[PDB]
Order: structure tokens, then sequence, then C-alpha cells
């Protein structure tokens, strides 16, 4: 499916582009079979502001600072469930077994 | 080029009215040679010969609008029904002006009756708005009458349906009685406050003093009704500080009747600007044939606009009913009767006066006292639910475990055995366990007490056709849970799709998927991809526990239907009787959850679990709809997550090794 992401030409200037670029994996196949039951339309694009989510001073960044100040509506892609955040919007239930793990050798 | 006005009116100065308004009717309307007759007749004791002395009367007269103006009728039925339906039989309008009752709702029965007043289900809208105030989530609905009780339970539907929201008990009984006072000590027991009443003088009579005699009238409980429950000795009955409503020139009779006559000439005149105009023939004598223009002069009244009146704008809906009606709220200070508010066509003004409460302060009563006792169901789980019996009386052996830490049991109360066994045979013993200890958690995390009982049967509960009735109900702990016989499922529930659509779910606790007990050529069966077990035969023994949730979700796999044939010939009770077949070599396969076989392997080595992990899920705790218990268990739940609680209880049962 396609999609845009927002790059900057430089540092100089906060002027970018809006490059369309085409997406596959997981995620994409869970929204795409959401999209045929549900029969919704959707208006799918990317963050440029970082990572998940961190607040510094009232102010988170990412996809919490996209859907907690309602620049978007909900969050379809990878993103861990703690304590915050389940206080500040309110999650699905969950569908994959993913905790966390140590590479080594 | 003559129109008659039919009406059935008593008092000479309301004629007089009436036929002014009729005269002053062709006034502003410019020299037109329109005329407008009346017509008013007055009432005999009885309600047939009366019927047909104005129904005849009018069928001579000939009459487009038909009146009723009589509130103070003897009979308490309020029913000028047979006018109405005489002139449906020719598809008259007729206007009614006094009562309003629900029944005249329906356009189906009633075919040409109007009226420029709702029902009190609207003022149940008023107290839907009552909800959009004072932040309230829960009520307490009891309606006697049953002629509106089932459209009043409809509108409420229909209200709650934006909020998506459920009344938490609802009643509808037969009136006269005076046992009341069983349903309204259930009432006690249930979370909310808010009272909600729909019934006659002498049902409001009845509750006011069954709630008298229960002391009902402390703090937080919320008392609204309506103008037909402060009337008679229902106002001798009505507790002090009661919020009720008034209808704003409900009763003034002149101005209601000169509304009507407006109403009925500007339609009138409206009417006179169209082509097709038919007249309802002499259907007395030899014409029962309809009045053609029947549905055509209704759509005429269905498009009446207004914008000129005594009190506010009428417009017919498509109900046919008076919207954006001011209302005023009445306080009963001291058995005084005292305005706190006003109501516009959708919002609530209070005035300057305050709100004396029957309780204690004068700010809205929270009226939502959650459960501080828990009536705590379980079932029993092998590694999960240890039940036994007591030493002497009600008394728990505290043994010690291997680190030191004593057992916190609990008194449980369970039976025996199953129905066929033992039937009735329920004692106290000790439980405990893993969710035994985590409601121990809780209960240390939160303020609430709690009750530890057992379910009656070995069963999740399944959705079956009851035999009566043809209607799919459920058993088990669902049937327990919906009941009100508990408050929270505590036991390793399946989450699944049917479940969630009836009640709501929490964060699951417990995450695992499903496996296969074999016992130790290949003796094991590596999951579900056996081609041996695709087309089963009389060797390969693999069952189910009897109404499981793997028994449905194996039910919605239509391609696996072959073994839904085939686990029916060997459904177990319980899953401790499928350990004790398969350790006698009577069973060779059993479909069962991961970590509860792998503790029972840690128990027996011969057990053995399949190599294939399939349907990873996660189990919780059986909750209620919405809840003051949802949000605070579910953080408290995600706080025993994140720590290394989850690695105690694990050093409890789980993680150690037999």
């Amino acid at each position: 499916v396609p999609c845009r992401k927002f790059v900057k030409i430089n540092n100089s200037t906060n002027e970018g582009m809006n490059v369309k670029k085409c997406c596959k994996g997981f995620c994409i196949d869970i929204l795409k079979k959401l999209s045929r039951t549900v029969k919704f339309t959707y208006d799918l694009y990317l963050v440029t502001n970082g990572k998940h989510g961190k607040k510094v001073n009232n102010v988170w960044n990412g996809m919490i600072g996209e859907v907690v100040y309602q620049r978007a509506v909900m969050a379809v892609g990878s993103l861990t469930i703690n304590e915050e955040r389940s206080e500040v919007v309110d999650f699905s239930v969950p569908f994959v077994e993913t905790g966390i793990s140590v590479m080594v050798s | 080029k003559i129109v008659n006005i039919g009406a059935v009116l008593s008092t000479r100065k309301h004629e007089q009215m009436f036929r002014e308004a009729v005269n002053q009717a062709n006034k502003r309307h410019g020299s037109w040679k329109i005329q407008l007759n009346a017509t008013s007749v007055t009432h005999k004791p009885n309600a047939i010969q009366m019927a047909l002395s104005v129904c005849e009367d009018l069928i001579s007269s000939q009459v487009y609008a038909i009146l009723v103006s009589h509130p103070p009728t003897p009979n308490d039925h309020f029913t000028p029904t047979p006018v109405s339906y005489t002139a449906g039989f020719y598809r008259i309008p007729v206007l009614g002006l006094t009562t309003r009752m629900s029944i005249y709702s329906d356009k189906s029965i009633h075919l040409s009756f109007l009226r420029t007043v709702p029902p009190y289900s609207h003022q149940s809208s008023v107290w839907f708005e009552m909800m959009r105030v004072y932040n309230w989530n829960h009520i307490i609905l009891l309606v006697s009458d049953d002629h509106e009780g089932r459209a009043a339970q409809k509108r409420l539907e229909t209200l709650l349906e934006e909020r998506e929201s459920k009344a938490e008990k609802v009643l509808q009984f037969d009136p006269g009685t005076k046992n009341v006072t069983a349903l309204l000590m259930e009432a006690r027991e249930l979370e909310a406050r808010v009272i909600i009443l729909s019934a006659s003088e002498d049902d409001a009579a009845t509750v006011y003093r069954a709630a008298a005699m229960l002391n009902m009238t402390g703090s937080g409980y919320v008392w609204l009704v309506g103008e037909r429950e402060i009337s008679g000795n229902a106002l001798r009955y009505a507790p002090d500080g009661i919020i009720g409503l008034q209808l704003i020139n409900g009763k003034n009779e002149s101005a209601h009747i000169s509304d009507a006559v407006g109403v009925v000439a500007q339609a009138v005149h409206e009417l006179l600007e169209k082509e097709n105009i038919t007249d309802p023939p002499r259907g007395c004598v030899g014409n029962t044939n309809i009045w053609k223009t029947g549905p055509l002069f209704k759509r005429v009244l269905m498009s009446s606009k207004y914008a000129d009146g005594v009190t506010g704008r009428v417009e017919f809906n498509e109900d046919g009913d008076r919207k954006f009606a001011n209302y005023s709220i009445m306080n009963l200070q001291n058995r005084k009767l005292v305005q706190v508010g006003i109501y516009n066509g959708t919002h609530v003004i209070p005035n300057d006066r305050k709100i004396i409460w029957p309780g204690g302060e004068t700010e809205k009563p929270r009226g939502y006292q959650m459960s501080t006792r828990l009536k705590i169901v379980t079932i029993h789980q092998e590694p999960f639910v240890y039940v036994k019996p007591t030493m002497s009386d009600g008394t728990c052996k505290e043994e010690f475990t291997v680190n030191g830490d004593p057992v916190k049991k609990v008194i449980c109360t369970g039976p025996n055995d199953t129905s066929p066994g033992s039937p009735r045979h329920t004692v106290p013993q000790c439980c405990y366990g893993f969710c035994i200890d985590l409601l121990i958690k809780l209960a240390r995390t939160m303020n609430f007490t709690y009750e530890v009982h057992l379910v009656a049967d070995g069963k999740f509960g399944t959705q079956e056709r009851v035999n009566n009735s043809n209607k799919k109900e459920w058993n088990g702990m669902m049937g327990e849970l919906l009941s009100g016989q508990a408050d929270m499922i505590v036991a390793p529930l399946t989450i699944n799709n049917e479940r969630a659509q009836y009640i709501e779910f929490s964060k699951p606790f417990k995450y695992q998927g499903l496996t296969i007990l074999v016992k130790k050529p290949e003796e094991r069966i590596t999951g579900i991809n056996d081609p041996r077990l695709r087309n089963p035969s009389d060797k390969f023994i693999y069952a189910t526990v009897k109404q499981s949730s793997v028994d449905i979700y194996f039910r919605r796999q239509v391609e696996l239907s072959t073994m839904y044939r085939h686990m029916e010939k060997h459904n177990y009770e319980s899953a401790a009787e499928a350990i004790q077949a398969v350790r006698d070599n009577k069973l060779h396969a059993f479909i069962w959850d991961s970590a509860v076989l792998e503790f029972e392997a840690s128990q027996k080595c011969d057990l053995v679990t399949t190599g294939e992990l399939f349907f990873r899920s996660g189990f919780g705790i059986g909750m209620r709809k919405d809840s003051p218990w949802k949000q605070n268990v579910s953080l408290s739940i995600l706080k025993s997550h994140e720590n290394g609680f989850m690695e105690d209880l694990d050093k409890t049962w789980v993680r150690y090794q037999e």
C-alpha cells in the first residue's frame, strides 16, 4: 500500500517533501484485512517526529504525540504497552504474544 | 364554502371563548368567502351512548376537526378513544388536548389521531437530560402501567443507544398490589440509587409508603418522579426534598383551546390553497366509503409549521406530538412545592434557589455505591483452586511452604459433587492457590472486602437452546454472573468473541496456548497435523471437557467438523476425570492448555505435552458491564504485570517443579 514520508532537505530549513513509498509486512496485512471486514476508508501515513513515545515535560513524541494530541485516530502499528500509555489512551485486546528477550551467541 | 368544527365541551364560558376564536379566525385572512361554524356537545354520565351521540352528530354535522377538552373526568381511564375510532373509520383527524397516554402514540391503531401534548416518556427524555448534567450512567426503572411500559422502555433504550449503556434493573408488574418491598430491597443491594417511577397515584403512594417503612430517604438516594405521582394520597405520602416536574400551561384550558383553534384555522387556510378537496359524506345511513383524502390531509397536518401562539412554537413530528415545550422543575421543601428549575426545548436552567436533597448536602448525591463486598465465584481449577476440608469447624490448616511462606487460604463455600451424585450438600471449606492469592493482592491494593464462593457445576458455560420458548440461554459461571447472584468471575476464563458481546473484559493475566496430553514407534502426536487424527477411528481416543469453550472454538472451525463429531462421544465433566482416565490408559489424547499440563507433568513425569503450540491466547478475570471496578482493577492488574509479582506467583506454583 502507498504512504507518505515528510523528508526534510537539510537542517537549515524546515521545508521538506512528502515522498511516497510502498509498504508491506504484518501490520499492513492486518490493516488490509480490517478494511476487508469493516469496509471503511483509511488514511495511512508515516510519522516523522521519531520513535514510539516519551514524555519530556508533559510533551509526548512520535505516535503518542500524534494520537494523544488527536492529530490521528488510532495506532495500528507496533507499540509496547505500559501503565502511562494505558492511562493516556485506550488500548484494544492483545492479539500477539510479544515479550522481551536477550540475544547472546 | 363552509367548514364545520366539532367539540365536546361542557362549560359555557369556554364554549363562548371557542366561538369567539372561531369568529376571530377569519379576521386576518381577508375577505375570502370561507365560513367557519362550530358545534359543541355536552356529556352524559355513560360512555357508550356518549360515543353514539357524538359520532352520529358529527357525521350529520360533517366536521373536520374534533376536540376533547375535559381534564376533570370522573372516570380515571381518560379515554376519548371511541370518537377518535369512529373518525378513523373515515380517517378524520381528532385533536386530543387533555390526556398524555402513550397508547395514542401508535399511529397504526390511532390512524387519524393527533395531539398537541407529548406523552410522559419524553419526561424521561428530560430525565435523560438529567443524565447530561450530573454525569449519571446507571438508573433504576420501575413501571407498573403495562399499557405504556413497553413504549417507555423502548424510548429509554433509544435514548441509551447514544451512550450504548444499559439500565441496571427494569420492572413491570400488575398494578394494585402492595408487596413490592422485596424488589425495593433488591434495588437497595444495587449500586445505583436513581429511582424512575411510572405508575398511577395508587401504586405511587404504595411505593412511597413502602420506602417510608424501609426508610429509603437517607443520603445518596435519588428521588425523581412526575406530576402524576405527586397528587392525591401520594402527595400526602411524599417525602420531602423530592424533585418533580410541572407542565407549563398544561392545565390552562383557555389558552390551550385558543392555540388549538389557531392551529386548526391556519391548517384549514393552508389546505384551501390546494385542489382535490373531498368531503366526508353522510356516513351514518348507507355510506361506508372512506374519505379519499385522508392520508393527504394527514400529510398536510404533518407539515404544520407555525411561528405564533400563546406559549411557543407548535409543529407535528413523525409521532405527531408537541416539541420544544417549556417545563418546570419543582422541589418539595418541607411539604411545600418550591420551583428550582426551568427547562427549554433541550436545556435545563436551575434558578437561584438551592437544591435541597432528602439526605445531606445541597450538591449532587454520588449515589453509585460500589460493591465493597465482592461475591467471588470460581470454578474448581486443579493447579489454581486447591480445595481442602476443614479440620474441626471452619478452620484452615496453616501449612508452610518450602520458601518460608505460610499458605494464605480463604473460607470458600462449595458443594461436594455433581447434581446426580450429590444434589444439595454445600459446605464451607478452605480454598487457596493462584487466583486466591491474586485476589488477596487485589484486596491489599484496593478498598474492598469480598466473598469467595464456588460454581454449582464443573463447566465454564455454553449457549444452548432451552427446550421451552426456543431461546438460547447460558449456564455455568456465565449463567450465575448474569443472574446477579455473583459479582466477579475470578477464574481462568476463556476469552473469545461471543463472551465479549455480552459482558466486558479486563486485561489478561495468563498467556498460554494449546497442547495434547499423552503418556510416555511415535507415541507423540505432533499437534493437530497428525493425519491419523484428521480421519480418526476407535484407536486414537482424543477428547475434551464437556461444554467447554474449546468445543465452541472448534465448532466455529467448520473445516474440522469430524473432530467435532468425534469428541462428542467422549466428553468428560472435569479435567481430573480426564487425568484419571489417561493414567489408567483409557484415553490417548486430550486437548488442553499448556501450563496446566506442564504443571501436571511436573507432578507426574509420565505426562507428556505435544510439539505444536497453536492458539496462543490469554485468560483474564470475568467481569460485569461498565462499572467503577473496571479502571482501578485493570490498573492494579497492569501494576501486577509490570513488577516481579508475576514471578513471585510463579515461585509459588508455576516455576516450582516436582
